[PDB]
């Protein structure tokens, strides 16, 4: 017999060498790829940042300040001068956690609130 | 009744007329007419747009004098546009792309005659050079408040019609007046007249003029900017010098936003500019 | 991952060996004739049909032929088969009409898909929870269908 | 199986080769998508804006500032900026419609 | 043939035409008969700066590449998270396809960043991608309840989502309802030769983005499972084989109210059920069973019957008459 076991064996062998060069070629393609997933979270963290740029346009966003909190669901919000603006904040932001008294990130329009500041 | 899914071709005739109007677009009112014709119910196409003179008044169904409308009208008739208006369109500078009283008024007299009656505000006075982004406006019928407000099929285009999220104006004023969808058009004549025009705008005239220029200010003034180089690599090399004990002792966690690495990758991409003219000297010495 | 070139000649001989065994087996007249798609290699096998003057063998691979595989190449075969017959007369010629119609599947479909069905008030109450009269509307009654 | 798996191999050896020039694709033609992004946001940064100053920063990469007028205005700053422009008294200068900085000024 | 007139097409310039390249030289190349074509598939959908060609791109990969499902999801690893959001949306329509009617996890594993990004395109074909595997899948085989609970919180979610994005979750929600669990789909048929108007029904399913109306055509892919022992043309029989796994593991997932081996399977008068085609190894004929094909029943399809006892007692059946049906 002795050809599938030696010389189709062999053969095997520089197949199974080929699956080493595959393995090469595979993890090249594994690196490089990586690689790839490091680029493309980039260049998609500056399209995140231009995802931001109608936040600049926004001109930026104010400086709330919580002197009191009305039980309609509606916070009086002390503003910069011809300010005071009451309104409801932001739906994933309950009213209890923002205490009175306190300084909070406002938007400059829509009036919701960020997060409580010191 | 019946509503359908409409979409707005625009040109680079309209838009650029729209851009020297948008130079024209000092703090005052300004008037112009969007021309076209009208192939189907839910396909627009822009091709001629034109400006208007300002008045004290502004923009207002009393600054459109309508026998010099017309009478511009004929004389483009005369010349090879035969196209009624699609709409009419002006810029609203700093406070927001939204329309007023007169600007709904006067967008509700003239849509008696057209049915589409497409309004645009272009603004670029808080529009920054990056972006040009201009939207093109609707008004809803006041009888539809009953049903549901805009049965307009074909849903999938409104994710890309939810760029305009400015969280006062469009859905701070999006009752009774809202929006549609602008697409473009491209032939190929435009394609690679502008094209090569653009390339050429950044290219020179017989091209090999600028050539030898940097390839001998290499040896005038870039070798200043060479040692200049040298000065920001080894000004970094002094920071560099303190780093393998902080990596000798730490390791973990990352501290400086500062990386070291990128910015002399590109300082090394400008100093290959010698090695790349180089060879551009070796060939305007060879022949 | 053949070119073809070679594959089609090596099934339309290698389905001349079981021809030539005891029986014919349906496996590779399938998987040939699912490939070369060739009109004389069915050629033969609808007229053994008659020589075999056997009914039960030939629909399996009849309905599966008129499954799967072809459409106008089943379109060519079915008036193939109507040269074949009359212009065993009286069983032959229920066999040649009862094969092509393709229609008794759709009955069995009929029957075990009007008593096999299973249908929930959550999901179709859960839709009208959540329609709207515009959009979701029809994503509704594209459930429904 | 056993010289079956060769020619049953040889597609897995082919479909890992396209592979490759389709990495290379990617990785000529997102880093030019890169310098596009970044160039894009670099043209952002324009040299005419406003002048405010820094009064505190209440977290990371997002704090307030106090602009001219005296109003506070509060400013996700702009992520290529270091820990050092943190300084919480500076002459910090933003822009005159984005309103994220590009520079603080040597007093 | 073609081969000039697809590549001499994708050199237009029109948008539209370069996508009908790629959506031509599918059914021309499916069977992953050609790596060629995959180069320059592929190759348009980094290159080109029109997103139409690039969400239109890897569908025809998956349409070629149909054949195996392991290699696809790896190479579409990177496509899931792309640069713009549309060739993350055609990327869940390759995921869609390629994985459709199977139980391969390695489409699965990529739908939960698939199911959470700000983009609603993503989220949607998230949700269709999601609806086109869980089909026909067991969960005491695959943890499957995370795509439960995330596909059946968006029909509460819909207050807060977008009004697209409920479209396509509700729409995926009556993919599994499809049928009442009977019915399916397959790429491809028991002789492993692929299905001309499954193809057809799958392809212009997924051109429902521009005319949504278009997606009525997924019915002419539907394949119900079920087996086949009919004997002669107007006489049933009652056919009860057994499996060789536990009855409890293959059964419909019963909602809620709302107001170790089976002795036998429970396929009947032929009244065949919908079936695994992992249960087509573990179907069992009785010994004791009275009647049995001239051909060993070893894999599900259509086969006939064979009346071995040639005696009286056929046990006709009788049929249904009118109502919903004729
Ligand atoms: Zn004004």
């Amino acid at each position: 017999l002795e050809e599938g076991k030696a010389g189709s064996g062999l053969r095997q062998y520089y197949l199974s060498k080929i699956e080493e060069l595959q393995l090469i070629v595979n993890d090249k393609s594994q690196n490089l790829r990586r690689l790839q997933a490091q680029r493309n979270e980039l260049n998609a963290k500056v399209r995140l940042l231009r995802e931001e740029l109608q936040l600049l346009q926004e001109q930026g966003s104010y400086v709330g300040e919580v002197v009191r909190a009305m039980d309609k669901k509606k916070v009086l919000v002390k503003v910069h001068p011809e300010g005071k603006f009451v309104v409801d904040v932001d739906k994933n932001i309950d009213i209890n956690d923002v205490t009175p008294n306190c300084r909070v990130a406002l938007r400059n329009d829509s009036y919701t609130l960020h997060k409580i500041l010191p | 009744a019946v509503d359908t899914a409409e979409q707005v071709y625009i040109s680079s005739l309209a838009l650029l007329k729209m851009l020297k109007h948008g130079r024209a677009g000092v703090p005052m009112e300004v008037m112009g007419l969007m021309l076209g014709e009208f192939v189907d119910d839910y396909t627009v196409r822009v091709i001629d747009v034109f400006a208007m003179p300002q008045s004290g008044t502004g923009v207002s169904v009393e600054a459109v004098d309508p026998v010099f409308q017309a009478k511009m009208l004929d004389m483009l008739k005369q010349t090879g546009r035969p196209e009624m208006v699609v709409g009419w369109y002006h810029s609203h500078p700093g406070f927001g792309c939204w329309l007023s009283g007169v600007d709904i008024n006067t967008q509700q007299s003239f849509e008696a005659l057209s049915e589409r009656a497409v309004a645009v505000v272009v603004d670029p006075i808080q529009s920054v050079k990056g972006k040009v982004v201009i939207d093109a406006f609707r008004l809803i019928n006041a009888n539809m408040m009953v049903l549901g407000h805009e049965p307009r099929q074909t849903t999938s285009n409104l994710g890309h019609l939810n760029k305009p999220s400015i969280q006062a104006l469009i859905h701070g004023l999006n009752r009774h007046y809202y929006s549609i969808t602008i697409n473009y058009r491209k032939n190929e004549l435009e394609q690679k007249m502008l094209l090569n025009l653009h390339k050429k705008s950044w290219m020179e005239g017989l091209t090999l003029q600028d050539y030898s220029e940097h390839c001998k200010h290499n040896e005038s003034v870039v070798k200043e900017m060479l040692e200049l180089a040298k000065n920001y690599n080894k000004a970094v090399e002094e920071e560099d010098k303190m780093t393998p004990e902080q990596l000798a002792i730490k390791n973990v966690g990352k501290q400086d936003p500062k990386r070291h690495l990128e910015e002399h990758v590109d300082v090394l991409m400008t100093s290959n500019i010698v090695q790349c003219l180089a060879a551009m000297l070796d060939t305007v010495v060879f022949k | 991952m053949q070119n073809k070139q070679f594959r089609n000649k090596v099934l339309r001989v290698l389905v001349k060996i079981y021809m030539n065994l005891e029986k014919p087996d349906f496996i590779n007249v399938c998987q040939c004739l699912i490939f070369l798609d060739d009109p004389q290699a069915v050629s033969d096998i609808l007229e053994k049909l008659v020589k075999e003057d056997n009914l039960l063998m030939a629909y399996q691979i009849c309905f599966d032929l008129y499954e799967s595989a072809s459409q106008q190449f089943l379109s060519s075969v079915i008036q193939n088969l109507r040269t074949v017959g009359t212009p065993e007369p009286k069983d032959q010629t229920l066999k040649m009409i009862k094969i092509l119609s393709g229609e008794m599947a759709i009955e069995l479909h009929l029957q075990f898909l009007i008593r096999n069905n299973n249908t929930d008030l959550m999901i179709l109450k859960n839709t009208k929870d959540a329609v709207r009269n515009s959009v979701c509307h029809t994503a509704t009654v594209i459930a429904n269908s | 199986d056993l010289y079956s798996r060769y020619k049953k191999l040889q597609q897995e050896l082919e479909f890992l080769e396209v592979q490759e020039e389709y990495i290379k694709d990617e990785q000529k033609n997102l880093k030019k998508e890169f310098l596009h992004a970044q160039e894009e946001v670099k043209r952002i940064q324009s040299i005419p804006l406003v002048i405010g100053q820094f009064l505190e920063a209440v977290d990371q990469n997002t704090a307030i500032v106090g602009s001219t007028t005296g109003s506070n205005y509060y400013v996700r700053i702009l992520s290529t900026i270091d820990r050092e422009l943190l300084k919480p008294n500076a002459s910090v200068a933003l822009h005159k419609h984005s309103n994220a900085l590009v520079d603080v000024l040597p007093p | 043939e073609a081969d000039a007139l697809i590549e001499s097409l994708c050199r237009d310039k029109d948008p539209i035409l370069r996508r009908s390249g790629m959506y031509t030289v599918a059914m021309a190349y499916c069977g992953s008969g050609n790596n060629k074509a995959i180069r320059r598939l592929l190759h348009v959908a980094v290159s080109d700066v029109n997103d139409d060609v690039r969400r239109a791109a890897v569908e025809s990969l998956g349409f070629i590449l149909f054949r195996t499902p392991e290699q696809c999801p790896s190479v579409v690893s990177l496509l899931s998270e792309s640069y713009n959001p549309h060739v993350r949306y055609g990327a869940a329509m390759a995921l869609g396809i390629c994985c459709a009617g199977t139980g391969n996890k390695e489409a699965i594993n990529l739908l939960e960043p698939m199911t959470n990004d700000p983009v609603n395109y993503v989220r949607q074909g998230a949700l269709i991608a999601s609806a086109l595997i869980m089909i026909q899948q067991t969960e005491i085989t695959c943890p499957k309840v995370n795509q439960f609970r995330q596909l059946y919180s968006k029909v509460i979610n819909d207050k807060h989502d977008d009004v697209m994005a409920k479209f396509g979750a509700i729409l995926a929600q009556g993919i599994l309802d499809a049928g009442g669990h009977n019915v399916t789909i397959s790429l491809q048929s028991r002789t492993g030769h692929t299905h001309m108007p499954s193809v057809v029904g799958v392809l212009v399913f997924t051109q429902f983005w521009f005319w949504f109306p278009l997606s009525h055509f997924l019915s002419l892919a539907y394949t119900p499972t079920c087996v086949i022992g009919l004997n002669k043309d107007l006489k049933m029989p009652k056919v009860q084989y057994k499996s060789n796994c536990k009855p409890s593991t293959f059964a419909y997932p019963a909602p809620l109210e709302v107001p170790s081996i089976t002795a036998k399977a429970k396929k009947k008068e032929k009244n065949p059920a919908r079936v695994m085609p992992a249960q087509l190894k573990v179907l069992t004929m009785p010994e004791t069973c009275r009647y049995q094909p001239f051909k060993p029943l070893s894999i599900g399809g259509i086969i006939i019957l064979k009346d071995t006892s040639e005696d009286i007692e056929e046990l006709v059946e009788p049929v249904a008459a009118h109502g919903p049906k004729i």
